DNA sequence: ATCAATATCCACCTGCAGATTCTACCAAAAGTGTATTTGGAAACTGCTCCATCAAAAGGCATGTTCAGCTGAATTCAGCTGAACATGCCTTTTGATGGAGCAGTTTCCAAATACACTTTTGGTAGAATCTGCAGGTGGATATTGAT
DNA sequence: ATCAATATCCACCTGCAGATTCTACCAAAAGTGTATTTGGAAACTGCTCCATCAAAAGGCATGTTCAGCTGAATTCAGCTGAACATGCCTTTTGATGGAGCAGTTTCCAAATACACTTTTGGTAGAATCTGCAGGTGGATATTGA
């Protein structure tokens, strides 16, 4: 009237949503882009199989999940909710990266 | 020459014994190759995929499906204690993660 | 021009009928499965190759697999693997 | 074809923001979208440069999903569904 | 009568430890400690003199090391007191937990 | 035993470690993960005294252990 | 009975260092590090002849190998001081 | 002798036959020993020049497993070929955060 | 910083002890010159796969407005962990004895690698088969203004 | 302690994309007979490893007395959700042209496999330095004032 949820709330929903699924939640050609400005940045007229750059955008969404993981740990330790590039470079360092 | 029972028959298995002391000579893991050795292995991983499609078809019974698929097989991993150990530096394609929130986070 | 590649696809199904009888296993999630058993082999073979090696042995036998896999895997799952292997050892020495 | 540049700002807010998500982060900060970025960039530059050394060693022009898994073998960051 | 603020001997302490290379804790009761926690998984087993030090020195790699980033976290924390939960903190982020 | 490594010795430690003021319960904290580091090493160790069929646990043993449990050793054969 | 690396480090240590000397503890150091570089080495080459269906390591792989382990401009020099050493090996 | 033929100090020899049996490969290409071994000197001058420099910085001419430690961590390079390494009796590179100086 | 009284710490020798560096000689490689053996680099070529492209829909990325409630700045005080002077029992030394026990070695019977021949268990595709994905529709269960 | 606006739930549908069931051919297990090879069973055997004896001299365990820090309260400025409007850029479809794998055959350049004969690296045993561990003496860094 109008209705509106509280901060937080819509935050929950969509952490609970993404959890239980297992789909990429980076978009597709935008990430495939990416993959061939960087491979082409260190050798030059490259193919890449389908499947290659799907390998790969598995393996980086795999990755930072779990880095934002550790990073919540971080903000949770720090006695915090909202997480900082601060945690970030906590989680990495304790990581050996 | 007679009948000719499998290797893996002669051992009880499901796994190809034979396969397996293949793959092992060709892998260069050793010079030589102990007989038991194929067969030992081929037992081993027989039943850790016997384990793993245990739990991971009991993931797919608590969620209405009959059809096992990467999902499941990571709720069955990151549930069961020990193959989380065992597959702890392992990431499975089309798994996503365990659902699970930190309780500060929940609302008062 | 043959091609032909092995897989151990056909292996994982006939147990996964053995366990769960009534389900059926999606392409991907075999893919998955086959990753894992090459994986398991390849950590397996390795330390069994470098145990073998650490004692100027130059094979590997039931024994050296035995270890790898006691090293390698955690507790029970160990226990049941060690039994698993040395059940199928004797049967097949049993010439059985 | 066309010049490819600043491809990483293809990872976009709601993108990463999802990806905290599934990570299980409640809330975050307006600095973090970039310092994501930054990190992602050198995951991706660390994976393809040793896909890539897989490729020129035999003697190939296509990057295969081989190549990528053996390249997070190697970063101790193994994955399965591809290896076939 | 002269004293020291407190704080002041424990960074000369600091300093002075990390100088210097040699072993931090007693052997003996080092060396009675690693023939019990061993005695657990076979028995009457005897030790190289080398094979203790090994385990030593491994081992208090591993305390330093882990105190290292133990103390990152308690900074992190905003603290200067290291305790059971950046301990804590830092071997989950490892993934030794 | 364990609790043979003394409150000192762990102060000591964690100087190298850089850490300026201790809370009272690292101290036990320390000790735990102390052993659990321990088990796991000498577990792997004496499973290859046990393999080479010995009564004796060898430098070669402990390195070769903390060679597969990520602890690489640098001083003492390998 | 048990031989070591440890002779000829010395050898190298003289021509950087002629003057130096090395202790029995650090000679140890030495030996260790020269095997695991070994190893990992020696291990990479021997998976990417298996990946690309080879059987047999050649300075090819322990290059390819090199590059793939050691850090960016430590990899060059070595990628070269191993190029070299071929070289004149092959040539006389 | 090979090694001499390659103009290293290094056992071109003994590197090759530890290559055929440490079960690598069927076979062994003929530089692969003498590469190998290139490359195992240089990295081993690169530390000992660096270690060398690190005890003459002490007033020293032995050097010590210590003198390894700090030449090796501070050393971004070597730092991060070997930061799964530990040197025993090496000790930790001197350092305190900020935060923890008084005042 | 001042003025002073602790302790601390930095330096320039000093002098043995104990690792080290330098000798003196022997098996186990490392080299050689033959004698095949063969791995995998060319020389095309069949033919999957990938890089392009056009096209219409609409699922999401972008910006902006608003303000809830979070992070960071402050003030505070109970009380926890540091700095110490104290007192003692247990870890560090250290020759010596005695003997378990790694190695060494020596055979030899069981266990393997070879080789040349068959003989099927697999795998690449046709063919048939069916979970469930994506659509609806209530009916519940959860939030949040009051 | 309601009620109204959403969001979540989960039972029913229905053929499509994606299984799983045959079907056909070999690549590769399984078959016998040889020609080494492995690496255990007895014997020993020097050599590291416990166990002793037994003290000395530290360190380690204790009990005080605060200096400081950590954690609890309070505020509030404004960063960062939730919602909304606009419309762009990714998606999803359906071929197409070769770019470049994967395959099939030829042929050395190069590797393994013996046999025979230099050399070298590794032992023990002399044969000596590099520094540790300690003294003085002298500025320093601290904490009271
Ligand atoms: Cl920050
Ligand atoms: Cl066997
Ligand atoms: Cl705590
Ligand atoms: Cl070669
Ligand atoms: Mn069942
Ligand atoms: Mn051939
Ligand atoms: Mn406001
Ligand atoms: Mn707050
Ligand atoms: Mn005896
Ligand atoms: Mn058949
Ligand atoms: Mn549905
Ligand atoms: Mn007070
Ligand atoms: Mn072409
Ligand atoms: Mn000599
Ligand atoms: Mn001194």
């Amino acid at each position: 009237k109008p209705h509106r949820y509280r901060p937080g709330t819509v935050a929950l929903r969509e952490i609970r949503r993404y959890q239980q699924s297992t789909e990429l939640l980076i978009r597709k050609l935008p990430f495939q882009r990416l993959v061939r400005e960087i491979a082409q940045d260190f050798k030059t007229d490259l193919r890449f199989q389908s499947s290659a750059v799907m390998a790969l955008q598995e393996a980086c969404e795999a990755y930072l999940v779990g880095l934002f993981e550790d990073t919540n740990l971080c903000a949770i330790h720090a006695k915090r909710v909202t997480i900082m590039p601060k945690d970030i470079q906590l989680a990495r360092r304790i990581r050996g990266e | 020459r007679a009948k000719a029972k499998t290797r893996s028959s002669r051992a009880g298995l499901q796994f190809p014994v034979g396969r397996v002391h293949r793959l092992l000579r060709k892998g260069n893991y050793s010079e030589r190759v102990g007989a038991g050795a194929p067969v030992y292995l081929a037992a081993v991983l027989e039943y850790l995929t016997a384990e793993i499609l245990e739990l991971a078809g009991n993931a797919a019974r608590d969620n209405k499906k009959t059809r096992i698929i990467p999902r499941h097989l990571q709720l069955a991993i990151r549930n069961d204690e020990e193959l989380n150990k065992l597959l702890g530096r392992v990431t499975i394609a089309q798994g996503g993660v365990l659902p699970n929130i930190q309780a500060v986070l929940l609302p008062k | 021009k043959r091609s032909r590649k092995e897989s151990y696809s056909i292996y994982v199904y006939k147990v996964l009928k053995q366990v769960h009888p009534d389900t059926g296993i999606s392409s991907k999630a075999m893919g998955i499965m086959n990753s894992f058993v090459n994986d398991i082999f390849e950590r397996i073979a390795g330390e069994a190759s470098r145990l073998a090696h650490y004692n100027k042995r130059s094979t590997i036998t039931s024994r050296e697999i035995q270890t790898a896999v006691r090293l390698l895997l955690p507790g029970e799952l160990a226990k049941h693997a060690v039994s698993e292997g040395t059940k199928a050892v004797t049967k097949y020495t049993s010439a059985k | 074809r066309k010049v490819l540049r600043d491809n990483i700002q293809g990872i976009t807010k709601p993108a990463i923001r999802r990806l905290a998500r599934r990570g299980g982060v409640k809330r975050i900060s307006g600095l973090i979208y970039e310092e994501t970025r930054g990190v992602l960039k050198v995951f991706l530059e660390n994976v393809i440069r040793d896909a890539v050394t897989y490729t020129e060693h035999a003697k190939r022009k296509t990057v295969t999903a081989m190549d990528v898994v053996y390249a997070l073998k190697r970063q101790g960051r193994t994955l399965y569904g591809f290896g076939g």
